[PDB]
């Protein structure tokens, strides 16, 4: 910016390595020297994908008979299957579908180790009682979602023509659940744990007969003694049954085999892209790398082989082969710059020139912009390493000189 | 008698190995810290992006940034300490020669 | 529900002789972590040729566990009689995080026939039977070991060729020597080798059928079987429970000779298992053909950090329990089985509480009466009750109203009703429910801007 | 390489410029330290080392074999990872990591680079060899 | 509507749920021992 | 732990962790600076003796 | 001693291993410094 504010000169900081240098010092004039700059990135040349492909995950149970009350929720656990939430959601009039610790787009598109679906009858009038922040009876004694795993909650109404789902007489819930200790002075509220059933489930009937019913069980000594007690409550039934569906997903306890179905191209196979840098998504595991055919190590049944820094370093494919996985590797870059001549050369340290006058292979890497001179110096200003030096022609190209 | 002296009982020899080990330790900080999540759901930025929307995605990426910026500051601080020490030591070597 | 075959039609159970003295043996086989005993392999992945620490459910180094041994029943020559068992059905344990079992460790050694201490025989592997569930209590005569509601039963059958897992309600039968009948001692399973273990056709329901003599199986939700190839190889079995169900682990399908356990099944058991017991088993052998059966050992699991040595082939052959002792802590901190000589600081030996002391204000109830009398104020004229030096009970107040929406901020729900405070301030007012959202922190409407705002 | 991250990284200021400049200076410091140290070991005048140097005093241990015998032994007995200055990039792809926690191959993965020293081995050997020959005189 | 605001340390935290006390939770009876404590809302571990 | 549930409890514990990890890193950095200084000083003491 | 904290601490990597190793080395340094210093103050011959 000039004094009058106009821009008269600029550097595109991603144009080349010399430009990166000027930008890092925020100046158009930097001192002579050899500087490290951002590496020349390897970029993906394609992608490989492997997903479980097969059986649909089965939501049929859900659709047949009278759903349980909130404290007796039923659980469907899906593993090793193709899921489709639209397939289930489309059967209900959804009133409220929200997600936590997972985006909306993600719930319907990511692969999981497992998907757990908890379904139950639930009045919509008590919607708020399922909130994480709630201190009412549902969240304290009946049903609580995980705080650790990503979850979604769907509240939906059963359509008049979905005749396979029947209604209970009333909606019901536990409004009290507690233990009376052996002294019969102290009463301890028994709160429901996330993803678990309340201890009072065994004393509370599948339908509370009437609001205010009190239940009691004498506990054995192995259960700590005393009494387990509970109180039920009811909500009048609606014209259409309202149901809640909790969804909990886990991301890495097993192969993430619960995936949306995918139509596979045969150009996304690993064997067809060996040696290339590709993006990968293997049963929910993703990143970038290069696959190589190699000797199997690790336990085959476990599929993914990890190193001591927890990187994925190998994989057993469903095509029967074991592949080594290497990172797409970046190519080191150092800029050799001479301020007086306004010239430069690029050193790719540690890199053979097969990956890059043409390029010159030197003891410290591959260098472009230098010409081999078979000349010696003592007075080296731009040392390259080992006993090599860049020597400006003064302008011409820099010479590669040896230090005497 | 010294030809067979580069062993476990040679203090000067261990100092040579230790200088080598110190270089390795300096590099191990960078190699080992990228696997940490620093409270994030994943050490992978790609996993964060794939799973979360921007208002939460941001917070998770930011945890990884803070952890990595911290790691690099620690690394640099040590390279400066180690290079200062080596430079003083080099002047001692100069005097001994 | 699942059809699990017909009910037993017998009017009586076989009499069970419980003589614990005969089973009070000392044959210790504690977990040797350095030999990787009891280890469940990290589940979602493998490693090769590395040493790393890992957090997971492991048995403790040195844990002796609980030894159980099955025996031959009583006989007279060629006619087997009464069953002979240990007091196992009444010995109910807390499940906690699950357990691992060492099975057949003594196989091929010369052992004892438990029922006849002077009789020796080659030891053969036998599989453990388990009963697991959410609630326990007693039977009709007061003996313990009854499980209520759905109970998970892991019952090996077919003379050791299958594992049968089922989740069902066990209804005690009322016949002679049965749990709801007369002269009951303990239920037990059995098989009769003479008719059940023919060289060709093994009776795959022999143990199920004996189980059924003591209980009627009702509302079974599942019954699964797993096949076991016969051998005399030491194997490990394990059980854990998560939100996904009960996980059954075994070494025999992946690392038969090595011993690492891998998951082979998940059962749709979602209620929490709190209790378990060993179902005693007695073999109705003839007197002339009694065998020594190997003892099995049950070890409890807990969330421990182990140093795990993964071989090139990925199996764990060696490990360190990082909390066992100070030397183990050292190895774990360097993530190595070999550390240099020296003097090192390690975690301190913690003092642990030996009890607790509590002092609370005890006295007057905090008084919510004002709240209940007369016309409540409008939202901008809310009234405030400040409670100090009193015993509070929110249920006492909440129970008087039909609560439509109760939420908390910067305090948990459990905490609001259970913690002590310097003060509790209660602001009450008339408020239409139709304007519920106007009380939200994020609201920019008239209530939050001009009438009432929370801290 | 993730753009969202880079976008957030920018809000921390010129963080990476500081990292690079601090290390650049720290690295120049060794080239200057080495240059100064060797300038001082350097002899003005020296006698040639010939086999037999030392007379009755057995100095074969120190004579160049070129590094001396003790010098090669010193290096052979110290476990040092090979940084691959000429083609390490490729060694780590065609062979892969030598072992667990291979910090040389980690360079191309983690984003760090080990730079070569100011002088090659034969030059350093030349300095100490000329030094040996200067001692008596 | 009922708003509830709670404060945790301006005074002795004397607004507590009622508790039935055992006499083995007294301080005098456990002197010299490491115990957990909860004294008018103040808690931790220590030796009295 | 006594006051908050996991999604918020975590954030609060994490603040304490970050502060304590920072403190320990600062401590260690200084013990290394101070021990390096003392070691140089010890060699000065050696020369003076 | 709080398990929840320890669980979260683990996500920061082997933090404590680094603290312990750094101090262990720093502490060895003084034992070596002292040993070397006294080895040099030590006399070969001395009068009473
Ligand atoms: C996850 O789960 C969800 C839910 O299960 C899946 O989403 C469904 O996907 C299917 C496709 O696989 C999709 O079917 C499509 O429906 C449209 C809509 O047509 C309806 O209305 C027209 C009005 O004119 C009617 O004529 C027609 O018959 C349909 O009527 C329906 O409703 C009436 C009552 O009102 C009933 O009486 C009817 O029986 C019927 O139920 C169709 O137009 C569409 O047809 C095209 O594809 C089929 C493929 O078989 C092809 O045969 C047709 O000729 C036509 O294809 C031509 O046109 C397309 C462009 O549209 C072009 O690409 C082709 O090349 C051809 O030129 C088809 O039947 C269903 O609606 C989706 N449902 C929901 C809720 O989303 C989702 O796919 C799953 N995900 C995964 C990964 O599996
Ligand atoms: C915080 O504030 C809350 C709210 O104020 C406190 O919670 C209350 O705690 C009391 C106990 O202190 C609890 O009372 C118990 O109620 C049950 C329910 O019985 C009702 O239904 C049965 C149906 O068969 C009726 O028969 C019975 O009369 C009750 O009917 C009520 O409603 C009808 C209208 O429908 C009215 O007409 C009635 O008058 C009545 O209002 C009782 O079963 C229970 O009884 C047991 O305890 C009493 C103690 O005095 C004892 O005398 C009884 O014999 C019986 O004890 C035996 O059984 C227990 C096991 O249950 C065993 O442990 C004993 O050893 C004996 O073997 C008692 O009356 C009330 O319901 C709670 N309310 C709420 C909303 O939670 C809370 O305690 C406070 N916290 C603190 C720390 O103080
Ligand atoms: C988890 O497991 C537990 C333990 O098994 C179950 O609790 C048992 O529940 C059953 C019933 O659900 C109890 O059995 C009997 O229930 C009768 C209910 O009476 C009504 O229904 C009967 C049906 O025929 C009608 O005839 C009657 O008119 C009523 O309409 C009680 O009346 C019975 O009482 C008898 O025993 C008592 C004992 O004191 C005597 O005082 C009575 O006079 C009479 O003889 C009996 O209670 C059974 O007792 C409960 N067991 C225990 C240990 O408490 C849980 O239900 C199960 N949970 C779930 C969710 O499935
Ligand atoms: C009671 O007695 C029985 C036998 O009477 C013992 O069973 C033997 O146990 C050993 C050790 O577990 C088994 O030996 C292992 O055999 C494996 C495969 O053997 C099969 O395949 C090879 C292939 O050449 C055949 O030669 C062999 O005959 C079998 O067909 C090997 O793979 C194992 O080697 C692996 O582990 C060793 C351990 O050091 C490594 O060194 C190897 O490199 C390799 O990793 C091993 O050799 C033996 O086969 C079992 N017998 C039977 C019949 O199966 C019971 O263990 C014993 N019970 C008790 C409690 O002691
Ligand atoms: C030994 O143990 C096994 C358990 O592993 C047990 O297996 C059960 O056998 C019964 C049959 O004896 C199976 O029940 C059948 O399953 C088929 C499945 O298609 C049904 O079609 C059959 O229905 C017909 O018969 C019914 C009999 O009442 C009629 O009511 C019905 O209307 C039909 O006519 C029937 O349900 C059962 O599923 C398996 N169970 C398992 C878990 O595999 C076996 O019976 C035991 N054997 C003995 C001798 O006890
Ligand atoms: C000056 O000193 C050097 C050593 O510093 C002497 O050379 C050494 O001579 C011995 C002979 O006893 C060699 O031993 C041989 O070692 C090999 C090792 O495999 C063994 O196979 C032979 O059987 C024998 O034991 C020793 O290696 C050799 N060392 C070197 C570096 O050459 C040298 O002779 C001395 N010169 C004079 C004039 O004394
Ligand atoms: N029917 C039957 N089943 C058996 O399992 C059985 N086992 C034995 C032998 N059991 C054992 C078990 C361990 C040791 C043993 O050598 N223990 C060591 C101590 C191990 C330790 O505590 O670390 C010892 O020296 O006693 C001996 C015999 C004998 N008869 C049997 N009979
Ligand atoms: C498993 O890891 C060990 C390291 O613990 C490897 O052994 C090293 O192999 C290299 C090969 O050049 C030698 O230079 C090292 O000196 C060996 N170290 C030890 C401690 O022996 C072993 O080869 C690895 N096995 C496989 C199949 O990769
Ligand atoms: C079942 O038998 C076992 C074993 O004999 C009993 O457990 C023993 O109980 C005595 C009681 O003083 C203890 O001293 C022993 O140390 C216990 N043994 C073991 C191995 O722990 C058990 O209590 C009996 N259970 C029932 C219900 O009768
Ligand atoms: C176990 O299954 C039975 C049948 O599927 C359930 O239903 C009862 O069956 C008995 C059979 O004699 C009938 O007399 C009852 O009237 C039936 N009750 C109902 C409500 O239909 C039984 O409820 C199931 N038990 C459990 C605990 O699920
Ligand atoms: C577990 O083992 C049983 C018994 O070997 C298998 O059942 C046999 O399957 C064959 C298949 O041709 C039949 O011919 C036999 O008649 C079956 N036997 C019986 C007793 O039914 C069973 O399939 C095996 N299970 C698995 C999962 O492999
Ligand atoms: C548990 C028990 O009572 N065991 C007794 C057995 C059985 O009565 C017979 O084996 C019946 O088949 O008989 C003994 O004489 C024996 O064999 O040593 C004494 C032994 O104490
Ligand atoms: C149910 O199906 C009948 C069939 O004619 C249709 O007329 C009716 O509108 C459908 N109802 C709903 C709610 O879709
Ligand atoms: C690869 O995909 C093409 C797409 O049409 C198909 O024609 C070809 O047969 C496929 N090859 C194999 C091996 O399936
Ligand atoms: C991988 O290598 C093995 C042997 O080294 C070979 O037989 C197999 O076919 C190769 N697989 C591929 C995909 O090239
Ligand atoms: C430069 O050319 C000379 C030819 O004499 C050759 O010996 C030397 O190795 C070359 N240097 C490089 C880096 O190629
Ligand atoms: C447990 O025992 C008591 C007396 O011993 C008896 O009254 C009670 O009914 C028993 N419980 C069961 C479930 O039979
Ligand atoms: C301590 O508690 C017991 C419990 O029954 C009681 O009997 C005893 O009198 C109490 N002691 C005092 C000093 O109150």
């Amino acid at each position: 910016f000039s004094v009058d504010g106009y821009i008269r000169r600029a550097i595109d900081c991603g144009f080349n390595d010399l430009s990166q240098l000027h930008c890092s010092y925020e100046s158009f004039d930097v001192e002579s020297g050899v500087y490290s700059v951002s590496s020349f990135e390897a970029k993906p040349s394609g992608s490989v994908v492997e997903q479980a492909e097969g059986v649909e995950c089965d939501f049929s149970p859900l659709l047949s008979g009278t759903p349980p009350q909130v404290y007796n929720f039923k659980r469907l656990v899906f593993t090793n299957c193709n899921y489709n939430l639209t397939k289930l959601l489309s059967l209900f009039s959804v009133n409220d579908f929200t997600c936590s610790q997972i985006s909306p787009a993600a719930i319907a598109s990511n692969c999981y180790s497992s998907l757990i679906l908890d379904y139950f009858s639930y009045p919509l009038s008590m919607k708020s009682d399922l909130s994480v922040s709630s201190a009412g009876p549902i969240s304290q004694f009946n049903y609580k979602q995980s705080f650790s795993n990503p979850t979604c909650l769907i509240l939906a109404t059963v359509p008049h023509n979905l005749t396979t789902i029947t209604k209970p007489l009333k909606y019901s819930y536990i409004n009290k659940c507690s233990r009376l200790l052996s002294d019969d002075r102290t009463e301890v509220p028994q709160l429901v744990n996330a993803n678990q059933y309340s201890p009072c489930v065994s004393i509370v009937p599948s339908t509370v007969w009437e609001d205010g019913d009190y239940y009691r069980k004498q506990l054995s000594p192995l259960e700590g003694g005393g009494w387990l007690v509970a109180s039920g409550s009811t909500v009048a039934m609606t014209e259409q049954l309202q149901m809640g569906f909790g969804i909990t997903v886990q991301y890495g306890t097993d192969t993430n085999s619960v995936c949306p179905k995918l139509e596979f191209a045969n150009d996304t196979k690993i064997a067809s892209q060996l040696g290339n840098c590709v993006e990968y998504s293997l049963y929910g595991v993703s990143g970038r790398g290069v696959f190589q055919n190699c000797t199997a190590v690790g336990v085959r049944q476990q599929r993914f082989v990890y190193d001591a820094y927890q990187n994925l370093v190998g994989y057993y494919s469903d095509d029967g082969n074991y592949y080594c996985l290497r990172a797409c590797v970046s190519v080191p870059v150092s800029v050799i710059y001479d301020k007086e001549t306004k010239t430069h050369a690029t050193l790719f340290g540690s890199v053979a020139c097969e990956h890059i006058y043409g390029p010159l292979q030197t003891p410290v890497g591959c260098v472009l912009g230098l010409v081999n001179s078979s000349l010696f110096v003592e007075d080296c200003k731009l040392p390259l390493g080992q006993s090599l030096c860049a020597l400006p022609d003064t302008p011409g190209e820099m010479r590669l000189a040896s230090i005497a | 008698a010294m030809q067979t002296g580069f062993t476990t009982t040679n203090e000067a020899f261990q100092k040579v190995q230790d200088a080598v080990n110190n270089n390795a330790q300096a590099l191990s900080k960078l190699a080992s810290e990228l696997s940490n999540t620093f409270g994030a759901i994943s050490a992978s930025i790609g996993d964060i992006i794939q799973r979360l929307d921007p208002p939460e995605q941001d917070a998770q990426i930011d945890r990884l940034i803070n952890g990595r910026l911290t790691t690099l500051n620690a690394f640099v601080a040590q390279q400066l300490v180690r290079s200062e020490s080596a430079a003083l030591s080099a002047q001692l070597a100069k005097d001994k020669v | 529900t699942v059809d699990v075959g017909p009910d037993s039609v017998k009017s009586a159970c076989i009499e069970v002789d419980i003589q614990q003295t005969f089973f009070d043996k000392t044959w210790p086989r504690p977990i040797d972590v350095s030999k990787a005993d009891g280890i469940i392999y990290p589940q979602g992945r493998t490693y090769s040729n590395i040493t790393i620490t890992y957090q997971g459910l492991f048995p403790y180094q040195g844990d002796h566990g609980d030894m159980y041994v099955y025996s031959a029943g009583h006989a007279t020559g060629t006619t087997p009689q009464k069953l002979f068992v240990a007091n196992y059905s009444q010995d109910v344990k807390q499940f906690a995080n699950g357990f691992v079992v060492r099975i057949g460790a003594a196989a091929n050694s010369t052992g004892t026939v438990i029922i006849s201490p002077s009789t020796s025989a080659t030891i053969r592997k036998i599989y453990p039977a388990f009963m697991l569930g959410s609630s326990v209590g007693n039977f009709s005569d007061g003996k313990m070991g009854r499980f209520f509601n759905h109970t998970l039963v892991l019952l090996p059958d077919g003379c050791g060729t299958l594992l049968r897992a089922f989740y069902c309600i066990l209804e005690p039968r009322s016949g002679n020597h049965c749990p709801a009948g007369n002269s009951y001692t303990s239920f037990a399973t059995y098989h009769t080798p003479a008719t059940d273990c023919s060289d060709g056709n093994y009776n795959r329901n022999a143990s199920l059928n004996s189980f059924k003599e003591y209980f009627n199986l009702r509302n079974c939700t599942f019954m699964y079987t797993y096949n076991i190839t016969e051998d005399e190889i030491l194997e490990w079995f394990g059980i854990t429970q998560t939100a996904q169900g009960v996980h059954l682990f075994s070494s025999r399908y992946v690392d038969l000779y090595g011993g690492n356990m891998f998951q082979f099944a998940t059962l749709p058991v979602y209620d929490t298992i709190k209790y378990y017991s060993i179902i005693p088993h007695s073999i109705r052998s003839i007197q002339s053909d009694r065998k020594a059966w190997a003892a099995f050992y049950v070890y409890k699991l807990q969330p421990l950090t182990f140093l795990l040595d993964f071989s090139v082939d990925g199996y764990i052959r060696r490990a360190i329990d990082c909390g066992f002792n100070d030397l183990s802590q050292l190895h774990c901190s360097y993530e190595s089985f070999d550390v240099e000589s020296g003097v090192y600081s390690v975690s301190s030996f913690e003092a642990k509480p030996s009890g607790s002391v509590v002092e609370q204000a005890e006295g007057v109830e905090c008084d919510f009466s004002p709240l209940l009398s007369g016309t409540p104020p409008q939202v901008y004229n809310f009234k405030r009750l400040v409670f100090t030096n009193c015993n509070y009970n929110l249920t006492k107040l909440l129970s008087l109203f039909s609560v439509n929406d109760f939420t908390c901020s910067q305090i948990s729900p459990a905490a609001i009703a259970s913690n002590c405070y310097s003060s509790l301030i209660l602001d009450y007012f008339s408020y239409p429910l139709s304007m519920k959202s106007d009380l939200s922190v994020s609201s920019a409407g008239p209530i939050s801007q001009f009438n009432y705002k929370q801290s | 390489g993730f753009q969202k991250c880079e976008q957030l990284l920018r809000e921390y200021g010129q963080f990476c410029s500081k990292i690079n400049q601090a290390l650049h200076g720290a690295n120049l410091r060794q080239d200057d330290s080495v240059r100064n140290l060797f300038a001082s070991v350097k002899s003005s005048q020296s006698s040639p080392i010939i086999p037999g140097f030392g007379g009755d005093f057995n100095l074969t241990l120190l004579e160049p074999v070129a590094r001396s015998a003790i010098e090669d032994l010193l290096f052979d007995k110290v476990t040092i990872a090979d940084p691959g200055y000429m083609q390490g990039y490729d060694d780590c792809m065609q062979q892969g990591p030598a072992s667990a926690r291979d910090l040389i191959c980690a360079q191309y993965v983690a984003g760090y680079k080990v730079l070569p020293p100011l002088m090659d081995v034969n030059m350093e050997a030349a300095y100490t060899s000329s030094l040996l020959g200067s001692i008596a005189g």
